[PDB]
């Protein structure tokens, strides 16, 4: 949730990749509350270029 | 267009319209650093537009 | 009637194709009142990956 | 955790907490300066974040 605060701050330069379907970067922070819907660029950082 | 989303929709830039609309405005931006607006709008009010 | 309850819910989530033909998966599940409408998936799993 | 001490204590900044503070505090300073934030807010305010 802390990072998402941020990556669904700034979602206009920035855009990740959410690992589902069902909601987008630009999802409320809120809603990030079960384990498999955390980024996979926050899983690993070297997948965000 | 592209069909109906099949799951929950939040804003996104991808879209064939928001692009137009970042393009224009990032156009934009270029005319008021051109080297016309430069010279002759202030320099503390450039930024602001 | 049972089965299609749930295929209504997940149209979105998990969407698979019902093989009888005029019947989707949108189709309300209060409609399957009929063997001959009974879907391909429902008689035989292994057509669900 | 460390063990409890019997001297007379004093503001440290070599613990974890503060160590944590002192990361965030300066993530937000390279977020402040960076490219698509120094286009935006003028340059005297950013001195003051």
């Amino acid at each position: 949730k802390v990072f998402m605060a941020l990556a669904n701050l700034l979602a206009q330069p920035e855009p990740i990749a959410i690992g589902v379907p069902g909601m987008h970067q630009t999802t409320p922070a809120s809603q990030f509350s079960h384990p498999g819907v955390w980024p996979p660029g926050f899983l690993n950082p070297q997948l965000i270029n | 267009n592209q069909p109906l989303p099949r799951l929950t929709v939040a804003p996104t830039y991808d879209s064939a319209m928001s692009n137009w609309i970042s393009t224009t405005i990032a156009f934009f931006i270029r005319v008021v650093n051109s080297v016309n607006m430069t010279a002759t709008v202030n320099d503390l009010t450039r930024r602001t537009m």
